């Protein structure tokens, strides 16, 4: 209300729009909104931070894109895009006869895929796609020292990496350590769900030294287990999420199992005057809590980088990474082996309407036959970047196995993270 | 036969290490600690059983040689928590020297000043290392044990103490200064901002101290998220690798958070929780959970105390009118240790 | 008895079986057991 009484000051040109935070009306205005026109309060930050990339069973977006609230939100029509503006922020920049008008015109399009792109009160902003990428180094925040840098070791002395790898999922770390043709000394993962230890055993032939919970886990075990040059590892993300329709918690459970991450972290991590290389990454899903943020940027001691596999891959897949890799923070490059579209990844006889993928109206994404139907289990695993047929190991049900694979981290993302550890260890 | 050593060491003229001092025992596992002899089995158990063991005064509870809390000889220099018994100065040092020393009442102790003329009782040299040595050898599962600091050594002691503040406690165990302007303790409330890098400028410590709060609540924020929040700011106030002087580290937890974050707890401190009631004519009125690494901390526990009486308590404080008050006396005797490690003054 | 003890703490998964001689117990870990899995020490390789 607030809010509205405001825009109705700024129309008749006594306040400009860019000194008022246009998401909640508030006047403690410190940032720019990233895509739209006008002032942006940090708290408006955090609740951006958090339900921006929020998505619901639909498809589309769980809360509207301007104030990441609202009461009532209007669904976008064009393909691909997922968007919804509520009725609140329409009544203020584009006029209040004009939401009422645009729901009877029946193909709707928002105004990020607005044709036109400039409206009254609502312009676009030009470089959004970059402010959307500078946004996240914006986090600044959580201020920290930047990762020590070790120099690099010579050819001659290189030896086969040791990774212990906790929630390894499919073996999906071994596997991108394998294809970038780094010799691999041991690889001790922790597991626990069946089917995945499972697919890493058939997959990487025996070579894993399969261990049970990661709680059990002691320090003692860590040491006689050798030192590790490379701990990797990820919270899960299937409650963490909204797309979950049983969200009892947030950080019960899951939580937990980070700070088993953190432990196991300082256990393997070589003490100060050990000036060996040693290397670790931390990965987890960017729709989360922003106080669940900082208190893993703080235990981490680290700022998170955002990966979007968008940018090598065929699926939306964003993710925080936290860790020291060396050139975690430089920008994608897609090989000609990545599929950046997804009709490349179908099979043959299916066509796709979707260039990208949302897996958690058109819930299936694929017209095969004048048919709706979901993509196939070996097309998903085409979609991430798997090797084809990479899950079919045992008798597992279709719908076991599809959320198996929707776990895993997308393959050419992990690839581009691992890639600079070939300059640190032995080669194939 | 306590007595019978004089004969066996001056007419049969056989060396104290072959005899037990501490009984009469002629049959010895290994040698005294302290002093020069040696010591059969049994001793050996009940010393490392009564070893850090002090009262709640701040003297130490058993007599320092044969560990006999039945008399007790209390020693006359302020910086010496160490008491004796009567039946080993006459038994060791001579027939008539225990009501002596009763009635000088300015007696300072063997391990205090060596001048006085010793009829047998010899002490050993570099006593404190050996001490601890014995202790490595000789105690099943040994732990994190630091060789016991010469007075003279000894320095006043650095404290983090994280969501409680120590300070009123620690001074009323003379660890801590009344007449300082700079504190030497660092009391933190909101430790959420907190970098490696902060913990760094504050100076090493000796001490870090956290402790969950009691049931009334002065923030929302859950019991688990006090835990690893102390965990990390530990691992921060570590010292650097390489260091002899003593690290403690006390972690205190008022009943608040449950089994399941409670194993998870645990785990991460790596060692099992120690339970310290209180009480009162045979009732449980309270009890706090610990973990640290602090000697004879572990010999603190009351295993007689069940789960099933602490969830109940539990549920009848929590459904209580009063406020909360801070369970001071229960952890305050948990310090006691450190006076044989870190400086104490009291005016 | 030692070895039972040594074993029970391999099941654990802190000690190696291929570090310890599964025939008696013994640390002396010079040769592997050719049939099996475990070290070897050299009394029992005699
Ligand atoms: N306590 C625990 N210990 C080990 N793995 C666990 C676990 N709890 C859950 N997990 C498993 O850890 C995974 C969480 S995320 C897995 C992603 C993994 N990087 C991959 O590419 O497969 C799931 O497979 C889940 O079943
Ligand atoms: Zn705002
Ligand atoms: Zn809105
Ligand atoms: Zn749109
Ligand atoms: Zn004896
Ligand atoms: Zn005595
Ligand atoms: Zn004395
Ligand atoms: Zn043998």
């Amino acid at each position: 209300r607030t809010r509205e009484r405001l825009v109705y000051e700024v129309r008749q040109k006594c306040r400009n729009i860019e000194d008022i935070c246009i998401s909640c009306g508030s006047l403690n205005v410190t940032l720019e909104h990233p895509l739209f026109v006008g002032g942006m309060c940090q708290n408006c930050k955090n609740c951006f931070l958090e339900c921006a990339y929020q998505y619901d069973d639909d498809g589309y977006q769980s809360y509207c894109t301007i104030c990441c609230g609202g009461r009532e939100v209007l669904m976008c029509g064009n393909n691909n895009c997922c968007r919804c503006f509520c009725v609140e922020c329409v009544d203020l920049l584009v006029g209040p006869g004009a939401a009422q008008a645009a729901i009877k015109e029946d193909p709707w399009n928002c105004y990020m895929c607005g044709h036109k792109g400039t409206y009254g009160l609502l312009r676009r902003r030009e470089d959004w796609p970059s402010r959307l990428q500078m946004f996240f180094a914006n986090n600044h925040d959580q201020e920290f020292d930047p990762p020590k840098v070790y120099p690099p070791v010579p050819a001659e002395k290189r030896k086969p990496i040791r990774v212990l790898s906790l929630f390894d999922g499919i073996a999906t770390g071994l596997l991108v350590l394998k294809d970038l043709g780094i010799q691999v000394d041991r690889y001790i993962a922790s597991e626990v769900c069946e089917d995945s230890i499972t697919v890493g055993m058939v997959r990487h032939q025996g070579k894993i030294m399969y261990v049970g919970d990661v709680r059990s886990v002691t320090q003692k075990h860590i040491q006689e287990w050798g030192p590790f040059d490379l701990v990797i590892g990820g919270s899960p993300c299937n409650d963490l999420s909204i797309v979950n329709p049983a969200r009892k918690g947030l950080y019960e459970g899951t939580g937990r199992l980070f700070f088993e991450f953190y432990r196991l972290l300082h256990d393997a991590r070589p003490k100060e005057g050990d000036d060996r290389p040693f290397f670790w990454l931390f990965e987890n899903v960017v729709a989360m809590g922003v106080s669940d943020k900082r208190d893993i940027s703080r235990f981490l001691e680290s700022n998170p980088v955002m990966i979007d596999a968008k940018e090598v891959s065929a699926a939306h897949r964003a993710r925080y990474f936290w860790g020291n890799l060396p050139g975690m923070n430089r920008p994608l490059a897609s090989t000609v082996n990545d599929k950046l579209e997804l009709q490349e990844c179908l099979e043959h006889g299916r066509i796709a309407k979707f260039s990208k993928v949302r897996t958690i109206d058109q819930h299936f994404p694929v017209f095969m036959n004048e048919k709706e139907d979901i993509l196939w289990c070996t097309e998903m695993e085409r979609v991430f970047g798997f090797p084809v047929h990479y899950t079919d190991v045992s008798n597992m049900s279709r719908l076991a196995r599809q959320r198996l694979l929707g776990r895993s981290w997308s393959v050419p993302v992990i690839r581009h993270l691992f890639a600079p550890l070939k300059e640190y260890f032995a080669c194939v | 036969g306590r007595d019978l050593i004089a004969y066996e060491v001056k007419a049969n003229q056989r060396n104290i290490e072959d005899i037990c001092i501490c009984c009469g025992s002629l049959q010895v596992h290994t040698q005294h600690p302290l002093f020069e002899g040696g010591i059969c089995a049994p001793c050996k158990d009940k010393f490392l059983d009564a070893l850090f063991l002090y009262d709640d005064d701040g003297y130490q509870s058993y007599c320092s040689i044969c560990c006999s809390g039945e008399t007790l000889l209390i020693c006359g220099n302020p910086d010496c928590t160490r008491c004796y018994c009567f039946e080993c100065v006459d038994s060791l040092v001579g027939p008539g020297t225990s009501g002596k020393v009763h009635a000088m009442s300015n007696w300072v102790c063997y391990l205090c000043l060596p001048s006085s003329r010793s009829g047998l009782l010899q002490r050993r040299r570099k006593w404190r290392s050996q001490l601890k040595a014995f202790y490595d050898r000789e105690s099943e599962n040994p732990l994190e044990m630091f060789e016991t600091v010469p007075v003279w050594r000894r320095q006043p002691v650095r404290v983090l103490s994280l969501f409680e503040d120590i300070k009123k406690e620690l001074t009323s165990l003379g660890f801590l200064e009344s007449g300082s302007d700079p504190g030497q303790l660092k009391h933190v409330v909101d430790v959420t901002d907190t970098v490696r890098k902060d913990v760094e400028e504050w100076g090493p410590f000796d001490l870090v101290y956290g402790a969950t709060p009691p049931l009334g609540h002065t923030c929302d924020r859950p019991p688990s998220w006090y835990l690893f929040q102390f965990h990390r700011l530990l691992q921060y106030a570590r010292p650097k690798p390489g260091s002899p002087g003593p690290f403690f580290w006390m972690f205190v937890d008022n009943l608040v958070l449950n089994k399941e974050d409670l194993d998870v707890a645990s785990r991460f401190l790596e060692m099992e929780p120690v339970t310290i009631p209180d009480v009162h004519g045979g009732s449980l009125q309270n009890a706090v959970r610990v973990w640290s690494n602090i000697p004879a901390i572990r010999s603190r526990h009351w295993a007689l105390v069940s789960e099933e009486e602490l969830s109940l308590l539990a549920q009848n404080k929590q459904s209580s009118k009063l406020a909360a008050k801070w369970p001071t006396k229960l952890v305050k005797n948990c310090f006691l240790p450190l006076r044989e490690y870190f400086k104490y003054f009291s005016t």
